[PDB]
């Protein structure tokens, strides 16, 4: 994950509504928080 | 990784409820982030 | 309330002077810090 | 700055005591505050 953040290249989505994207949404490590920050700038979506 | 509470500890209930509060403010994984990488100095990008 | 934890680091790490300091102020790490965030809400005095 | 910061191979070091050290002390800029956090992890010291 450290390999994904500091690369923008991918893109990075997860389901709607689960256990996955709530996990990021309220997580605080620097590598997570900088994923949620991806997460919400999604343009397109990238969730599913 | 838990705290470990001996078996009848009056610190069995409050202790637990001092894990919840501390996770729902994101307080466990502020200092995870924090320690860590202010300690990494020796981030693996410099060997490479 | 009397705490116990291992000498390993990051967890629990040595003060520069810890020769100087005692006690509390002895240890440092992130068991020690995760300690008085616990000890602060649930009111015991803590000894390392 | 930025490659200066994101780089451990070379060291940075200022006045020990000036305008210079002193505003990165007060700084709060995430590049300005990861130097400073390399400033005081000096062994050996990279003040002057
Ligand atoms: N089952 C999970 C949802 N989920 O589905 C996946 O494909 N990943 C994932 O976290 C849940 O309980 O929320
Ligand atoms: N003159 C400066 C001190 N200073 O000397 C340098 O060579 N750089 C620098 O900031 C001050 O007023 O503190």
């Amino acid at each position: 994950a450290e390999d994904l953040s500091k690369q923008t290249e991918i893109a990075y989505g997860t389901l709607d509504s689960g256990s996955t994207k709530e996990f990021f949404r309220r997580s605080k490590i620097a590598v997570f928080d900088k994923m949620w920050t991806y997460m919400r700038s999604a343009e397109p979506s990238v969730f599913v | 990784y838990g705290i470990a509470t001996p078996k009848g500890s009056s610190l069995g209930t409050p202790v637990n409820l001092a894990v919840l509060k501390l996770s729902e403010q994101g307080v466990l994984d502020k200092l995870k982030n924090k320690w860590w990488y202010d300690k990494g100095e020796c981030g693996a990008k410099d060997s490479g | 309330v009397v705490v116990t934890t291992i000498l390993e680091s990051p967890y629990v790490m040595m003060k520069k002077n810890h020769e100087m300091l005692e006690g509390n102020e002895r240890y440092e790490g992130y068991c020690v810090d995760l300690a008085a965030e616990i000890a602060k809400h649930c009111g015991f005095k803590y000894k390392l």
